[PDB]
């Protein structure tokens, strides 16, 4: 039993410089076997006979998907750890903005959302992944949903300063 | 009336010893001098056990099931206290200072570390039957050459890991079986191992010394055998470590040092999480929540006590109390809040409930000497040693007013008009009354005419008539509104201390030094009746004084004397640790009550160990203090003559047992007393205490509820009326309909008044059917509120913690409610566009 | 009929007492979210508003 | 201070000090100790202040 | 002295036998009711934000830069019991059916069912944090269906007459965090008749108003006077 | 602005501030360069004059104590 995930060809030298790092976990503390095809362009997860390809394939996702070694690290280790990808969907007007407008100037906005809801957010063209506990990807992915459908960084900056209190407090 | 408990300590949230939470960590339990404070934060309430050590006590654990408590003073007395019937279990003499005390956390043992001996006993039930010896020992392990500083047990009570004076720590298995797998000892330390944990798996073992050096130790080979594997050292250079502990589920190490400063680490890789100061004396105490979310710290010279969640970086809450210096206090208009004048220099609001505080003013930089509330609760007042007299806003917090007089003298007591214009305030070093305007700041006048310290003010609350008195043993009446200018001096015995004023402001009861209170009429100047004091009063015997506490005149007599608000009774307390309450009517003695218990404050006991007496003086004037295992205790700083300074430090003496203010609350039957210890707060409560009121043979718990199932509503709130049983008027009260309010209201007889009342108004406050009790008011005042106003002073503490309920619970939520009205129809009725 | 009728037009009156509170600080507070500053970090926030407070100097007896 | 506390707090005031106080404003929440509760919700100026 | 013993007759209304009453949840109906909890929650969760600000330190804390970044999330194995410890339970809107929240999952099944009480039961359960966190997020931005399930869940709830402050906190903690939204699209007609038939259950709240102006006024000139 | 200062002269500021709010947009109210430094100025004053009028409605029951006891007088 095995499982295939497709590095596509924007990660794949960072995959093959810090491989090194990634392999000594899938193979001596997950006991799976590891392939890289260099055809297809994939990574190959298989069992030996002596629950953890999920593990593995999502360590390995988590890296494909455009997250760094030791996040990815993060997401193979501590179990309440979630990811969740969505484009933005929601052209010069719409596209070409409102991924500027999650960014900011020099990326301060989804630095001080990142900090504020404890996830960690990668941005692509218009695909954002983010790495977090399930209430902290929960106010992430509101903040972003907020800051892509038009709301002024006044509110979105209070309402971050007030998730990254009421989150930290215990009750 | 006269049955009054020990309710409450306000004040001194940490005197000495260590925190614990409860295992649903909503309580805290601190140690207060020989009381102990329990404070649930959650639900915001604060009791105190009452019972008492009598020293100064030093350890406390509770096991996780939150059933018994255990507590040990600092020579050894363990008192075992069933934590939820509040009743004390059993007294156990351990022979010797006994440094920590745990449960395991399977609850059924606990250890402790009495000199150099680990012993272990297993607890008794909660269930049995108290017995002769409920304690039955398990062992008592001797590996130690010095004292044990801590214990930590393991997360299967099976292994505890102690750590000593001696520069070692050792593991001991319970149980003779697994001894093989607990023998070894940890060397390698500078100084005294504080602290040793295991981790959440039990593989390491952190050992954290005195000199800042943590060791962590793992069973690895170089055979396997418990080596060292890393030393972390926290580089603290001047500052040591004061206490350590360890919460091995989220690998959070936390750690004070003598400089107030305290760090806490993620402890394996040895990461600072934080590091932040309490303050600058050291952090005696720290304790850690069961999920490890909240940190309480305290620091025992100052008497604070911080809880602090270290993630949202935030404080719970950062309280400090009074130990030995606190002047005066006084209950706000409604008995809510209890504002405390400290020698320190300072004004704090202490809430009665919750047993914290809310706010705190230092603007006077010395002794505020007496407070005082006007203008029904917005205004307050102060007197202190520093010159002046200054007025607080309690709604901006702003010391808005100040007024001096002319000829730098420090004032020692005020009173304040009825209708605030005016405030007055007399000194110990002047012989006149300075009279200022309020509203105006300037200095309205200087009455003069006693030739002695003017004692005591009070002002006439009904007829605005001033009674000052002074040490030339007069009590004398000035006539200032209106024209007269009219003076009238009451001679008397001797010198006075204590004045006070009945609320109708018909008469005046005066404490003198000669032991008694005289009661005078104020209108025809001639004394009504006086009580004969100084033979119902405990004056101790001092330590250092060569006289028998029967031959004393150091106390025996009363510096603060106060009236009931229905004026029939007189609350009174002096530099004597007993504090005694009589009816002005029969001039007999009510109840007295002994405030302190503490053989560590000086005149508790009457009689003195004569086994302390020795050739050449007393055992306890023997200052060991070089014997000391640093060097900031082992300094002596008390200059020499210092009596009532600052500084505790600073006087060479032990703290002496005195009650500096008595107050009556104005709502509810209660009554504080401003001690060495705290705010010693003394409440009945009706809920024991079968009293009835004229009942018959037929008139039965069984007899009201068939009237009530036969639906004769008055009829059983009249039957449960004559029980005067708590339970039975709130189930009769209950089960009355909306219907019959009115009726029943308006044919209750007018004795049982002032009982529904004040059933209403203890009930009130807390409970949740707030349109019951404001329908079951309104129905009062408007079927029998002639017979209140006509009949005032009965009804003056029944009608005051009713409109406690109103304005602070009632009033608050008619204000959101009339909040979301305003911004819907805002929100509505408006345009709204771009 | 007095009590009727005073007790009217002082509620009258306190509506739209109350209908202006509530409109004005939504007026204020919108202009606030609207563009007021962007800190997320509580002591430069605190500071900040320190910073941009109210003051009022008084004379004060010591 | 030693003095005072020598002097067992018995002593004669410091003369006059007219100084000068600037009080920023701020809740009165903001204005109170570290405790679940509080006292009042005010502004620490006055209407007539502001 | 440490248990409590009945006072039922040997020989050779069990609360009325051990001498206890227990009150009753709510007498009637018709008669508003608190909630059964402390009475300082109501204003803890309005002004929960300044109680903060007093809370903070003076200065930010000395912490490290080598810290991890999942710290709160990397516990080991008493248990937490806030909102960020929360797991979802068992195709793109603010929360997916994987990744719904107990809240908004309650909240959407309350407005299939029309019926709320456990969505009440819920926010009458969970701490203040967690009200605010949870009324904070609430989808405010195409087609207004979560607040508009809020604003006639409340309207179910203060209907009941029972933890009617809290209802009322929880109403001016919306209209506090998203008032704005429903201010800028007022007169649409879902959000308009939400709030008209909360206004409909809300208005007969002025008996508790004229109740404690009767008491206060009558209960000052008796005492005074 | 300057008329809400009095306790007498402020029921035609109300009025004003009333009409004022319900007539224009909220939004180009609050965008106006200067409206801030006005309602900041004016929002403790209407809430003086809503405690005041609040504590006349209050002690208004006078007349409701006065009607049950003379209701009660026969």
């Amino acid at each position: 039993e095995s499982r295939k995930i497709m590095v596509p060809p924007h990660r794949m030298t960072p995959l093959r410089n810090s491989w090194t790092k990634i392999y000594p976990p899938l193979v001596e503390h997950l006991k799976l076997q590891v392939r890289m095809n260099l055809k297809t362009k994939s990574v190959e997860l298989r069992t030996n006979p002596k629950g953890a390809l999920q593990k593995g394939a999502d360590f390995i996702k988590a890296f494909t998907l455009g997250f760094d070694l030791d996040d990815s690290i993060a997401l193979l280790r501590l179990d309440d750890l979630y990811i969740e990808t969505f484009e933005v969907k929601d052209t010069g007007d719409h596209l070409s903005r409102a991924i500027g407008r999650i960014a900011g100037k020099d990326g301060k906005t989804k630095f001080a959302i990142e900090n504020a809801t404890r996830t960690r957010i990668v941005l692509a063209d218009s695909k954002i992944h983010i790495l977090g506990g399930f209430t902290h990807i929960r106010m992430a992915r509101e903040s972003v949903v907020s800051l892509i459908l038009g709301s002024p960084p006044g509110k979105v900056y209070g309402n971050l300063r007030t998730v990254a209190s009421r989150l930290k407090e215990r009750y | 009336k006269s049955d009054f408990k020990f309710s409450n300590l306000l004040g001194t949230v940490y005197r000495q010893g260590n925190i614990t939470f409860s295992d649903d960590g909503k309580q805290l339990l601190s140690p207060v001098g020989n009381r102990v404070s329990v404070f649930d934060l959650i639900n915001n309430k604060s009791f105190t056990f009452e019972y008492e050590h009598r020293k100064n006590i030093a350890a406390i654990d509770l096991n996780k099931q939150g059933t018994l408590l255990i507590s040990i003073d600092e020579d050894g007395r363990a008192i075992l206290v069933n934590f939820k019937a509040r009743n004390v279990l059993h007294h156990f003499n351990f022979k010797e200072k006994c440094s920590a005390v745990k449960f395991s956390p399977d609850g059924r043992l606990f250890a402790l570390a009495s000199g150099r001996f680990l012993q272990i006993w297993k607890t008794p039930d909660v269930n049995k039957d108290r017995q002769f010896a409920p304690f039955v020992r398990h062992r008592v392990h001797a590996g130690h050459f010095q004292d044990i500083t801590s214990l930590t047990w393991s997360q299967d009570s099976r292994f505890i890991l102690t750590t000593s004076k001696d520069l070692s720590a050792k593991i001991w298995s319970v149980d003779s079986e697994e001894k093989n797998l607990a023998a070894t000892t940890f060397n390698g330390h500078r100084d005294y191992v504080m602290g040793a944990f295991f981790s959440h798996d039990q593989e390491k073992i952190y050992t954290v010394s005195k000199d800042g050096a943590v060791f962590v130790w793992e069973f690895t080979k170089r055979k396997y055998s418990w080596r060292i594997t890393k030393k972390h050292f926290f580089y603290a250079n001047q500052a040591k470590v004061k206490c350590v502990t360890f919460h091995p589920a989220t690998r959070l190490l936390a750690v004070g040092f003598t400089s107030g400063e305290f760090r806490l680490y993620d402890l394996p890789d040895f990461t600072l999480i934080q590091q932040l100061s309490m303050g600058q004396n050291p952090v005696n105490t720290v304790s850690v929540n069961q999920t490890g979310e909240w940190l309480a710290f305290g620091s025992s010279k100052l008497g604070q006590l911080l809880v602090y969640e270290w993630q949202s970086e935030s404080y719970i809450l950062k309280q400090q109390g009074h130990f030995d210096s606190t002047n005066s206090l006084a209950y706000s208009p409604d008995g809510s809040r209890v504002v405390t004048a400290s020698e320190d220099g300072k004004i704090k609001v202490w809430d009665i409930t919750s047993g914290f505080c809310l706010a705190t003013f230092e603007e006077h930089t010395s002794s505020v000497t007496a407070v005082q509330f006007a203008k029904r609760g917005q205004v307050m007042f102060s007197s202190s040693l520093d010159g002046t007299v200054r007025a607080w806003d309690l709604i901006r917090y702003r010391n808005f007013r100040t007024f001096t007089g002319t000829e730098r003298i420090q004032f020692n007591c005020l009173a304040v008009d009825p209708s605030g214009e005016v405030v007055c305030a007399g000194s110990l070093d002047n012989f006149d009354i300075h009279v200022w305007s309020v509203q105006t700041g300037q200095l309205l006048d200087a009455l003069s005419g006693h030739e002695g310290p003017v004692s005591c003010l009070s002002f006439s609350q009904e007829n605005s008539v001033l009674a000052s008195a002074s040490w030339d043993k007069t009590i004398r009446i000035w006539s200032i509104f209106g024209r007269s200018q009219q003076v009238e001096p009451i001679e008397v015995y001797s010198d006075v201390l204590a004045l006070s004023m009945r609320p109708d402001g018909k008469e005046v009861a005066v404490s003198t030094l000669k032991g008694q209170i005289s009661i005078f009429n104020i209108e025809d100047a001639k004394q009504v009746g006086n009580i004969d004091c100084r033979k119902d009063i405990i004056s101790g015997r001092f330590n250092q004084d060569r006289f028998t506490a029967k031959n004393s005149e150091r106390s025996k007599f009363f510096t603060t004397i106060h009236y009931s608000f229905d004026g029939m009774a007189i609350v009174a307390g002096g530099n004597n640790n007993s504090i005694c309450l009589y009816d002005v009517p029969n001039e007999v003695l009510l109840k007295r009550f002994i405030v302190s218990r503490n053989m560590a404050l000086n005149g508790t006991l009457e009689f003195l160990n004569s086994k302390k007496m020795t050739e050449a003086g007393s055992l306890d004037l023997i200052d060991d203090a070089g014997e000391n295992s640093d060097l900031e205790d082992r300094i002596d700083n008390s200059l020499p003559g210092s009596q009532r300074g600052g500084d505790l430090s600073t006087r060479k003496m032990r703290p002496e047992v005195r009650v500096t203010s008595v107050q009556f609350s104005p709502t509810a039957n209660a009554f504080a007393a401003a001690s060495t210890e705290g705010l010693l707060i003394y409440s009945t409560n009706d809920t024991i205490l079968f009293d009835p009121f004229d009942l018959d043979v037929d008139v039965t718990p069984h007899s009201t509820v068939e009237a009530l199932r036969e639906k004769q509503f008055l009829n059983a709130l009249v039957m449960a009326f004559r029980l005067n049983e708590e339970y039975l008027i709130n189930k009769v009260y209950e089960a009355i309909p909306i219907k019959e309010i009115p009726l029943v209201a308006s044919n209750i007889p007018a004795i049982y008044l002032p009982r529904i009342l004040k059933f209403i108004g203890d009930f009130a406050i807390e409970s949740q059917h707030i349109e019951f009790n404001l329908i079951w008011i309104k129905a009062l005042l408007s079927a029998s509120g002639g017979y209140i106003n006509e009949h005032k002073y009965l009804f003056s503490t029944a009608m005051r913690s009713i409109q406690r309920f109103i304005v602070r619970v009632a009033k608050e939520v008619v204000n959101t409610t009339t909040d979301n009205k305003y911004t819907y129809r805002f929100l509505v009725s408006t345009d709204g566009s771009m | 009929r007095v009590k009727t009728e005073l007790r009217s037009a002082l509620k009258s009156t306190e509506d739209d007492l109350g209908f202006n509170v509530q409109g004005l600080k939504f007026v204020k507070q919108q202009w606030n979210l609207r563009h007021n500053y962007e800190f997320v970090d509580e002591y430069d926030q605190q500071e900040k508003e320190s910073n941009s407070a109210r003051k009022r100097v008084f004379g004060t007896v010591i | 201070y030693k003095l005072d506390v020598l002097s067992s707090v018995h002593f004669v005031p410091k003369p006059a000090s007219t100084s000068l106080e600037i009080r920023v404003e701020t809740p009165t929440i903001s204005m109170e100790d570290a405790q679940p509760l509080y006292m009042s919700n005010a502004s620490s100026l006055a209407p007539q202040e502001i | 002295q440490f248990k409590t013993v009945s006072t039922r007759t040997i020989d050779e209304l069990n609360d009325i036998d051990f001498n206890t009453y227990t009150s009753l949840e709510q007498i009637d109906k018709e008669l508003l009711t608190l909630s059964i909890g402390p009475r300082s929650k109501m204003n803890t969760l309005l002004h929960l934000d300044v109680i903060r600000k007093r809370s903070k330190p003076k200065e930010a804390p000395k912490k490290s830069e080598k810290l991890p970044f999942f710290l709160q999330l990397s516990g080991e194995k008493s248990v937490r019991e806030g909102i960020a410890h929360e797991t979802p339970e068992e195709f793109k809107v603010t929360g997916r059916l994987g990744f719904e929240s107990h809240f908004t999952k309650q909240l959407r099944e309350g407005s299939q069912s029309k019926d709320y009480s456990s969505l009440l039961a819920t926010l009458i359960n969970f701490s203040p944090a967690a009200v605010d966190l949870e009324i904070r997020s609430l989808n405010s931005f195409e087609p207004f269906d979560e607040i508009v399930w809020f604003i006639d869940a409340l309207t179910q709830g203060l209907k009941s007459n029972k933890n009617f402050e809290l209802y009322e906190t929880f109403m001016s903690l919306l209209f506090k965090a998203h008032g704005d939204v429903i201010h800028a699209n007022n007169k649409n007609q879902d959000i308009a008749s939400a709030l008209q038939n909360w206004e409909d259950v809300h208005k007969k709240e002025d008996r508790l108003d004229d109740l404690v102006k009767f008491c206060m006024g009558v209960a000052a000139f008796v005492t005074t006077a | 602005r300057d008329w809400n200062t009095n306790a007498k002269t402020h029921t035609i500021a109300q009025r004003t501030i009333r009409c004022i709010l319900m007539h224009h947009n909220i939004a180009k109210l609050s965008e106006i360069p200067g409206m801030v430094k006005i309602v900041d100025a004016i929002i403790p004053y209407t809430q003086r004059h809503f405690t005041r009028v609040d504590n006349l409605v209050e002690q208004s029951y006078i007349l409701d104590y006065a009607l049950v006891e003379m209701d009660k007088l026969f």
